[PDB]
DNA sequence: TAGTGTCTGCTTT
DNA sequence: GCAGACACTA
């Protein structure tokens, strides 16, 4: 049950309370189920966020033991056709109680993949029977799901975990292993993190099997910069320096020397170049425009493949011809 | 048992339904008179279409209407053997019905049945139209098929006023006895753009999580549409302002970049203000953009380039 | 297969407010529920009522496209044993009440052939719903 | 017998050369059990599978091969409805019981992996039926993911599967590993000719493990005794000599296009691989210190947009001839 | 109480809506159809809903007949207890075949039996194939009545084939039906304005006294030619008066809105609408109206074959270079909806910067691509022949690449000489 | 029999006409055939790669490389379809015909692999024409050659090798085979037309046919036909060089392109690329001719010519993606007559 | 007699 | 929507 799972899935929440970050979503939820009523909760937010966990915690706290038999969970795993949900939706939304008179909840996690007949039969489910039974929706596209759909579930938006819940899991995943984590790394995490807490539990993992040994060292930038291979921020302010000042010589050369001292990728180096350039104060617009639109072009290309010295040295002449005008 | 707002207060006599007063008017003079044909009702989602028939059948039948009819909606096998099989025996069965009465068959949600079942309800109507008559309670009538539509009067329900919905959200506050303020009221209006289901469900919300209805409260359970966001977007001057905009709207707030290419490609699509050459060259660019997001880059650079092409154009140096 | 057994589960029900009971012959419920499946009869019923008269009352019936079935057990003692309906508390009998039971189809069809080789069929329900066949 | 390239492969976590992270993050794992969802990616020829093959050897065993360990390829059906089918099923099934000769010889940890080799080739539809059997049921298996395309993986799986980066194996992340080939099987270089061949090869070992056996049974063939020279693997490798480079430079730098459409012809008959050309010719026009900032930066920008155009699968000659037309005329 | 459409049903020839070469040109078709030998054996009507494609055969079987009302309309819900679907119409076939003497009853399939299914949609064809060539005495009379609506568009429909997107005569019929001899297929035309406006006239005048109670006697005129002219449908234009009547008043009259035709979409594309002024709204009204035939091939290749008689090809030719390269890099979008919106909408922009010169057009065609398919697949068997009777005798292996670039010419030519 | 193609081909190793580089690596690497890793030839087309591989396989297995061993499979693809392939089949080795559509390509290179590998001395695939696939094919080729790299060779012939993904290009050793020079096709000429002792006054028009099919075997070849057989094998030094109906086509195309610019033409041009296209052939081929002789004109100046080349870069790179070529074809044409207009 | 209203095209393994 | 040919009284 623990200390046998990959750190994902052995800090996942199992109470209301051990979820952080959206404060209001679950102050919410919970003033929902003090009252006694569930508004076909619909949860929207990027991968990472937690709706599932939530959901979860949240049915666990509600039902107790009726976890087993009146809590269906349904998912993409298994076959979501027309004639899924026009039987066996269908039959499980149509029960009684059992032993308590709670609500009956269905989880349809990653529900943007079912067809529009589909999703037709289950709005048509949801609005038929919600006398008794309340479904859940989750989702990481909108434009998937149908328009009826949004108006008949409380739709819920789950926003990027920000720097205070990343620290706080941080700390806590710190506390119960006893770990030690220098202040640079956490700011560096927190960084790396972008609103994502599968990202941060594999990074730290994977650290700690980076040490020699598991205690008595702490984590500084070093490490996790090795670990995951992410570019020192360092390095990009060098690289941005020579490619201003030096012209084609000097500046390919360092790039070359940075990227080959320890195996730097050209897209990090992409999203490195647009993070220290986006407080760039460049009152033309013109060389806004050309560094996008080139650094885009660049990225897809690296996307579909290619030589890396080509979209190397393609990156120097669109930083340099842009910063022209 | 706390029964949610959008059941619990549901309509059930045609008075109540509000929105549409020519329609609501119409249909108590047609159940007044009792002669009702076939008719289809189209419309966008959350507007009251079927709650409005299921209301006018209700006081225009009775205890007819509840004993011995057959609806169908949506949650159903809707083959075409089982489906003309049912209709063919509903056809039949009649019963001591008023002169000035006939059975209903409510449809809800018939734009996604199949083309055999449109044409087996086609002879079913030719057949047996004398004793009973059909109401479809749909989305769109592009979906129904045309030789369906020649035999029925087509109503639509326009979208809803925000003195319709005011009056309907008032009302309800002064059955549930809640405290509001005007402010949070013109926000819960804001937020739905017309949806009565979804105001119903953000008033709902506002009082069971907050208490007192506020504007405050309101923007804190629910951020504004996404589509004004990108409209707003796409309408700003500055490249810079715009991608402030966009970031600090929805790469922060948590929203899919896909779901920002399609809100963008609707705004255009339903843009007035641009010319006919801006509006073809940001829905290229939209849909380049669409196409890379697919590909599988889906990262914020493809966002930027896309409001920078677009800013490019609109300016023409 | 033991990766993501819950355990627990179970649609298991207390005896301390039980319904009504019945025991009926296999081969007389068999009849019936072979008779409501090739009807058809999508949603089926189930009654049961007692009088002090011993005309107990116990049918299955169903309505379908067809219309009104009412296939009716029958009351002697000869094949239906016992038949009794309680007013929640599983000791207080009570005659002249009814007990109607609204049940889908796909669940009467899994015991059809189950009493098609049978002794003793034995039929307990509570007021929460929930029915138990021994 | 069998060719370098698989009588060489690395059977073993300690015989990898450059990718240490990966490597020792999974050598400190051997003695846990807490092994999670791996994402390899990198360039192609890395060792992503020879990494993932080594570590499998190291944690199951031979006896544990046929019954811990799934594998699914582009080489059957990929369907979502048998890929669904085929993993609930087998990430469903429960614990093997090990004999106890593999619990007394190796680690044999309580869970199974199955592995996935080009992830990047498989549809949305499945990656997302796949996302929950990979969350949910994640107890007593694992999955892996190898794919050299980062961005055809859907977000949801690169948070799932722990991002594990593979170096680009460049020169000297693979002179000792050349080395050490070249002593095995008694190959003789002179002064730099494996450091020329990871210059030619794009970061990769298995291009550079089969041009030097190229050049070994070139070498054994010729029976002089001599050792390798950089110009018998340039020759081998596809490399354009210099001076017909510098001829084309010069050509090109003369602004008349009916000699240059003719030597363009007259090179594309010989049925070189433009990718080569491209890439000499960037080298050489970076390396030269006689051109000035504008024209760097537009002729790289053509170079880019050229490359990308072969990449995509158009003709070489016509792209070539557009390149060299348009570095003429600036 | 009771439908208007059906209480006023003609009981003469002189009351359907129909034209007059309509008339002639069907009965001459039917009277000859009525003898012992005839040059067709059935008659096809294909046409729009609402076009009095069957009430007018209703009532020529009437008036011929009794010559020497006897109508066996199938009927597609009837079962037949345990009889299959693609049986039952072969039962029906064999059961109206034996009429054709004494009875002569005539036979109208107007609810043709559903083709969705690949079996039963390939059943419906051989069934009346059989009917045609049988060497039997006389013959009993038989029209097919085929509306011309399409299907709108579903989800997973998979390949995505014909038929499902377009229920239409060509469509489901193969071609040796389509121009087979004993066959006349005479289309119907929507109902014309005269016609409508004339029947009309005289419900209203049949209506008098309901007409007359409420203030509607006044206002009658302008809403029945509204209603006629904004749709060629009788019998949507009776329920519509019908409604409008039973109305109190200040209620906005609807109408079924049909569909565009194909050509009618390419004028739209190419020429434009004279009924929305805007460029935005008459495209955004048009996508909504029919997605389904703009997100589908070989409309984007129409477009391109039929932009060039917008001034019988006398317009810019960097405007035509412009549509065609915007129409090529529409096509490398796989196929999208935003693909789609972009070429069209370039196009009509462009067509309306140069509509000054646009005094006279050309005619549209429907472009070609069945013809070089047909032309590729008897290439592509040739060349096969080519290769048996050619690795018979010797060895050759060329791959199909040099066989069709290089074989294709110096092959024969040296067979020629030898 | 019927043509110099196949009757005259070179049998053995040694009786190679061309370079000797080539040989002698191949040689080489024939030398130890268990150690021969998987094989890639790219160069142009009708240099006579299939002839390298059938050499190599002589040396490497013997006698008896030739059987002609005409094989009928029959595939299954996803839901019905049934798909006809005519493979060549052949003792120790056989040969993939491209032949079938790419999109169905998956299912008969999967099965036809795993029976040649089965479990079981090793035989060998060779593979022509690679660059037709749509990646997953490649993707197979690739999986099949790193599992099952124990009893299997893949010995792959293709032109332009720039759609073949970067893995397989890494496994594979490259093979360059560049067209012989006009000497030694004149050459060769000359010793077909010794052994049929045919009539030649003069071998300039030996040159002539050397340098008229642009370094290509199977042109040459049977452009010596063409005029020998219509000339009562007797060739003569006034004949004029017979081209066919392709290149008159395309010249017809290109002069009237280059005269008429107008939408006229334009429709015009559009029938003839259709009856052109009719023939079921790839437009690349024919967008690189089109060029080719667009860039022959005379009466055309550098800027023309830059923006026809950099226009047909642009429009092949748009036929890359596209589903369709009649579309990048007419925006390439009309391009043209706006660039000459 | 010149306008106004309206049928046929314009379409396939 | 548009080109070609016919019906029908103004
Ligand atoms: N707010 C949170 N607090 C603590 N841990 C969290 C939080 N959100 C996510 N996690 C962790 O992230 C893991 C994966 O997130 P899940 O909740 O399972 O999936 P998700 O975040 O809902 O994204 P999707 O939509 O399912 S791909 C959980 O098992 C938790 O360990
Ligand atoms: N005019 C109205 N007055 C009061 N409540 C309304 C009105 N229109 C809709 N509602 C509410 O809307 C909810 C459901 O309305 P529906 O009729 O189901 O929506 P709809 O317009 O039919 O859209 P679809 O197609 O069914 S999703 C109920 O809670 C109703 O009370
Ligand atoms: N670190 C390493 N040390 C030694 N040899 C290595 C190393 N990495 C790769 N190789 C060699 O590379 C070959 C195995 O690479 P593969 O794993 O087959 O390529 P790959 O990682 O699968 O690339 P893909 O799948 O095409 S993206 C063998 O010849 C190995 O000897
Ligand atoms: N003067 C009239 N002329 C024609 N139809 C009339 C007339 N007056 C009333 N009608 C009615 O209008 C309808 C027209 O019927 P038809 O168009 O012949 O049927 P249909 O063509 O088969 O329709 P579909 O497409 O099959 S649903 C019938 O219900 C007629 O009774
Ligand atoms: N070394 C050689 N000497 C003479 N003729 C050769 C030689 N190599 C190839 N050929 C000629 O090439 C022809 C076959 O070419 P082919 O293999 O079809 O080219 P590709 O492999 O490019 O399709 C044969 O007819 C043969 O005469
Ligand atoms: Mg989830
Ligand atoms: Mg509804
Ligand atoms: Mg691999
Ligand atoms: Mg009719």
């Amino acid at each position: 049950s623990k200390e046998n799972l990959p750190w994902v899935e052995k800090y996942r929440p199992e109470t209301l309370d051990e979820v952080y970050g959206q404060n209001e979503v679950i102050t919410t939820v919970r003033k929902f189920v003090d009252e006694g009523k569930l508004p076909h909760l619909l949860f929207y937010g990027p991968p990472g966020t937690g709706k599932t966990s939530t959901i979860v915690a949240l049915a666990r706290e509600i039902y107790g033991k009726n976890y087993s038999n009146m809590v269906l969970e349904l998912n993409a795993s298994d076959d979501r056709g027309i004639d899924v949900v026009r039987n066996q939706i269908k039959d499980f939304a149509s029960t009684r109680q059992i032993f308590s008179k709670g609500f009956k909840l269905i989880i349809l996690d990653e529900a943007d993949a079912m067809t529009n007949a589909a999703q037709n039969a289950l709005r048509r489910v949801i609005e038929r029977y919600t006398k008794n039974t309340r479904f859940c929706v989750l989702a990481n596209y909108a434009h998937k799901l149908t328009p009826a759909l949004l108006s008949r579930c409380t739709r819920f938006r789950f926003q990027p975990l920000p720097q205070e819940a990343i620290e706080r899991r941080i700390a806590n995943v710190l506390v119960h292993e006893k770990l030690k984590l220098s202040p640079n790394a956490e700011k560096a995490l927190i960084e790396l993190s972008n609103g994502d807490m599968r990202r941060v539990l594999n990074v730290l993992q994977s650290c700690k099997a980076t040490l020699d040994n598991p205690d008595e060292d702490e984590i500084s930038d070093d490490v996790i910069y090795e670990c995951c291979g992410a570019p020192r921020p360092s390095d990009l302010k060098a690289v941005l320096k020579s490619i201003l000042e030096d012209d084609w010589g000097t500046a390919h050369y360092t790039l070359n020397k940075v990227r080959s001292a320890k195996g730097l990728a050209l897209i990090d180096l992409i999203e490195g170049i647009v993070k220290i350039l986006e407080d760039y104060e460049l009152q033309n617009e013109e060389t806004r425009v050309h560094l996008l639109t080139k650094l885009a072009d660049i990225e897809y290309s690296i996307s579909k493949g290619g030589n890396d010295q080509i979209q190397g040295s393609a990156v120097i002449g669109a930083i340099k011809a842009s910063f022209e005008n | 048992l706390q029964l949610p707002w959008v059941e619990k207060y549901r309509p059930q006599v045609l008075s109540d339904i509000v929105g549409n007063k020519e329609t609501i008017d119409r249909l108590q003079q047609i159940a007044k008179d009792g002669n009702m044909p076939h008719m289809i009702i189209s419309g966008m989602p959350g507007i009251g279409k079927t709650t409005s028939v299921h209301c006018l059948a209700h006081e225009l039948l009775g205890r007819s209407y509840a004993d011995g009819v057959l609806e169908l909606n949506a949650s159903d096998d809707r083959g075409i053997d089982v489906v003309r099989n049912q209709i063919k025996h509903f056809a039949q069965k009649k019963l001591h019905l008023p002169p000035g009465k006939h059975k209903i068959v409510i449809l809800d949600e018939a734009d996604s049945m199949t083309a055999g079942a449109q044409q087996a309800l086609r002879r079913t109507m030719e057949l047996y139209s004398n004793s009973t008559r059909f109401a479809f309670a749909c989305n769109q009538s592009n979906k129904i098929i045309e030789p369906l539509q020649s035999r029925c009067a087509i109503l639509r329900y326009s979208k809803l006023s925000d003195e319709d919905v005011l009056k309907r959200l008032l009302q309800i506050i002064k059955l549930e006895d809640v405290k509001y303020t005007n402010d949070g009221l013109e926000a819960i209006i804001f937020t739905a753009e017309g949806d009565m289901r979804q105001a119903i469900n953000n008033l709902q919300s506002t009082v069971a999580g907050h208490g007192l209805v506020n504007a405050d409260n309101v923007f804190k359970i629910v951020d504004s549409p996404h589509p004004l966001i990108v409209k707003k977007m796409l309408l700003a001057s500055n490249l810079e302002d715009s991608i402030q905009i966009l970031r600090t709207d929805l790469w922060k707030k948590g929203y899919s970049s896909i779901d920002i290419v399609t809100t963008s490609f609707r705004v255009t699509k339903n843009l007035a203000q641009v010319k006919e050459s801006v509006r073809l060259e940001m829905i290229k660019e939209i849909g380049l953009t669409h196409m890379r997001i697919l590909e599988g880059v889906g990262t914020y650079l493809q966002l930027a380039s896309m409001l920078a092409k677009i800013h490019k154009l609109n300016n023409k140096a | 297969y033991l990766i993501k057994d819950f355990d627990t589960n179970g649609l298991e029900l207390d005896r301390e407010r039980i319904s009504f009971e019945a025991i009926i012959k296999g081969e007389a419920l068999h009849s019936a529920l072979k008779d409501l499946k090739e009807i058809g009869c999508k949603e089926c019923y189930v009654y049961a009522k007692t009088e002090a008269n011993d005309e107990n009352v116990f049918a299955l019936i169903s309505k379908s496209q067809l219309g009104f079935s009412k296939i009716k057990l029958p009351s002697n003692r000869s094949i239906l044993e016992k038949l009794q309906v309680f007013d929640g508390d599983s000791t207080t009998v009570i005659d002249g009440f009814a007990v109607i039971g609204f049940f889908d189809f796909t669940s009467f069809d899994k015991i059809r052939k189950s009493t098609k080789i049978a002794s003793k069929v034995l039929f307990r329900m509570d007021v929460h719903g929930v029915l138990s066949v021994n | 017998q069998q060719p370098w390239v698989e009588k060489y492969r690395p059977k073993n976590l300690d015989e990898v050369t450059a990718q240490d992270h990966a490597v020792t993050v999974l050598k400190k794992t051997l003695k846990s059990a807490n092994l999670p969802h791996m994402l390899f990616y990198g360039p192609p020829g890395t060792g992503k599978t020879s990494t993932i093959l080594a570590l499998t050897k190291e944690l199951y065993g031979p006896d544990l091969m046929k019954s811990r360990i799934l594998e699914l390829n582009a080489s059957d059906e990929r369907g979502i409805s048998i890929v669904r089918e085929k993993v609930k099923n087998f990430a469903r099934l429960t614990v093997s019981k090990p004999s106890k000769h593999d619990l007394e010889n190796y680690p044999c940890p309580p869970y199974k992996i199955i592995i996935l080799d080009e992830a990047d080739s498989m549809t949305a539809d499945a990656q997302s039926a796949l996302r929950r059997t990979m969350e949910t049921y994640s107890g007593v298996t694992r999955f892996c993911l190898i794919c050299n395309y980062v961005t055809r993986i859907i977000d949801p799986l690169a948070s799932r599967c722990s991002k594990f980066r593979f170096k680009a194996l460049d020169a000297s992340n693979a002179i000792d590993r050349l080395r050490f080939i070249s002593e095995q099987e008694n190959v003789k270089c002179d002064d730099g000719v494996l450091e020329r061949i990871l210059d030619i090869s794009a970061g990769d070992l298995r291009r550079g493990i089969t041009l030097l056996q190229s050049a070994s049974k070139g070498a054994q063939y010729l029976g002089d005794g001599k050792n390798i020279t950089s110009t018998q693997v340039e020759e081998l490798a596809g490399v354009v000599p210099h001076d017909i480079l510098i001829e084309i430079v010069e050509k090109v730098k003369s602004g008349d296009f009916d000699e240059i459409k003719k030597y363009v012809n007259t090179f594309m008959k010989s049925g070189w691989s433009a990718a080569s050309v491209v890439n000499q010719l960037h080298e050489y026009y970076i390396t030269n210190d006689n051109f000035d900032t504008n024209f760097k930066n537009q002729i790289s920008w053509l170079l880019f947009t050229t490359d990308s155009r072969l990449n995509n699968g158009t003709n070489e000659h016509i792209q070539l001839l557009n390149l060299l037309v348009k570095i003429s005329q600036l | 109480g009771e439908q208007w459409y059906e209480k006023f049903k003609p009981n003469c020839l002189e009351q359907v809506a129909i034209h007059k070469r309509k008339l002639k040109d069907v009965q001459e078709a039917l009277d000859a159809m009525f003898l012992p030998n005839a040059k067709h054996r059935i008659l096809l009507l294909s046409g729009p809903s609402g076009c009095s494609k069957s009430t007018v055969i209703k009532e020529l079987s009437k008036i011929l007949v009794p010559k020497y009302h006897k109508v066996t309309e199938f009927r597609g819900d009837c079962i037949v207890n345990d009889l299959p679907q693609m049986e039952s119409f072969s039962e029906f076939l064999k059961g109206a075949r034996y009429l054709v003497m004494s009875n002569l009853s005539l036979i109208l399939i107007e609810d043709l039996p559903n083709v969705f299914h690949i079996d039963t949609r390939r059943r419906f064809q051989q069934l009346i194939l059989q009917w045609l060539y049988s060497s039997e005495p006389l013959l009993p009379p038989l029209v097919i009545c085929i509306t011309e609506c399409e299907i709108p568009e579903n989800d997973n429909n998979y390949r995505k084939f014909g038929i499902d997107y377009t229920f239409s005569a060509e469509t489901i019929m193969n071609k040796e039906i389509l121009m087979h001899p004993r066959l006349k297929r005479i289309k119907f035309n929507p109902i014309n304005s005269t016609l409508l406006k004339k029947h009309l006239k005289f419900i209203c005048v049949q209506n008098m006294k309901m007409l007359k109670e409420k203030n509607k006697w006044n206002k009658r005129q302008e809403v029945i030619d509204y209603i006629a002219q904004e749709t060629g449908d009788i019998r949507s234009a009776i329920t519509t008066l019908q409604f409008w009547a039973t109305s109190s008043g200040s209620l906005p009259i609807s109408t079924r809105e049909s569909t565009i035709s194909y050509f009618h979409a390419i004028g739209k594309v190419i020429h434009g609408s004279h009924s929305t002024n805007n460029d935005n709204e008459m495209i955004n009204n048009l996508f909504e109206n029919s997605n389904n035939l703009l997100s589908k091939e070989d409309f984007k290749l129409g477009i391109l074959e039929n932009y060039n008689t917008f001034n019988k090809g006398e317009f810019s030719i960097s405007d035509a270079s412009s549509i065609v390269d915007c129409l090529s890099e529409c096509d490398n979008m796989n196929g999208l909806p935003e693909s789609n919106e972009y070429g069209l909408r370039e196009v009509r922009k462009t067509f309306r910067n140069i509509s000054k010169q646009g005094h006279n057009h050309g005619t549209v065609y429907f472009p070609r691509e069945w013809k070089v398919r047909k032309l590729q697949n008897s290439f592509k068997v040739q060349a096969e022949d080519w290769l048996n009777v050619s690795l018979y005798k010797y060895n050759a292996v060329h791959s199909f690449r040099n066989i069709t670039l290089e074989f294709g010419y110096y092959a024969p030519l040296i067979r020629k000489c030898q | 029999m019927s043509l110099w193609v196949d009757k005259y081909r070179p049998k053995s190793l040694n009786a190679l006409s061309h370079n000797e580089e080539l040989t002698n690596f191949l040689k080489s690497l024939s030398d130890q055939p268990r150690d021969l890793p998987h094989l890639l030839l790219y160069g142009p087309n009708g240099t006579g790669k299939k002839t390298r591989c059938m050499a190599l396989l002589e040396s490497i297995f013997g006698p008896g490389v030739y059987r002609l061993k005409i094989d009928v499979r029959q595939f299954v693809t996803a839901s019905n379809r049934k798909l006809e392939l005519n493979v060549v089949s052949s003792p120790y080795h056989l040969e993939i015909t491209p032949s079938d559509m790419g999109n169905n390509d998956r299912i008969v290179i999967q099965e036809l692999l795993k029976e040649v590998a089965q479990m079981e001395r090793y035989k060998c695939v060779i593979i022509n024409e690679a660059n037709s696939l749509t990646k997953d094919a490649q993707a197979a080729l690739r999986r099949t050659m790193e599992k099952y790299s124990k009893n299997i060779r893949l010995i792959m012939v293709c032109d332009s090798m720039s759609p073949i993904i970067a893995p397989i290009k890494s496994r594979c050793l490259l093979i360059r085979c560049p067209a012989p020079s006009d000497s030694e096709i004149s050459t060769i000429l000359s010793d077909v037309v010794t052994n049929e002792r045919i009539q030649l006054e003069t071998k300039d028009i030996l040159k002539r046919i050397a340098q008229a099919s642009n370094g290509n075997l199977r042109v040459s070849l049977l452009m010596l036909e063409s005029m020998a057989l219509n000339n009562e094998l007797a060739l003569k030094s006034s004949s004029p060089i017979i081209k066919p109906d392709w290149i008159i086509v395309i010249h017809k195309l290109t002069r009237k392109i280059v005269k008429e610019r107008s939408v006229n033409s334009l429709i015009e041009c559009r029938a003839v690329l259709y009856d052109l296209l009719a023939h079921c052939i790839p437009a690349n081929i024919i967008l690189k001719e089109l060029t080719f002789s667009l860039l022959d004109v005379e009466t055309l100046n550098t800027t023309n010519k830059s923006s026809i080349i950099e226009y047909s870069s642009v429009f092949d790179e748009r036929l890359s993606l596209g589903n369709k070529a009649i579309f990048h074809l007419e925006g390439f044409i009309a391009k043209v007559m706006c660039c000459l207009d």
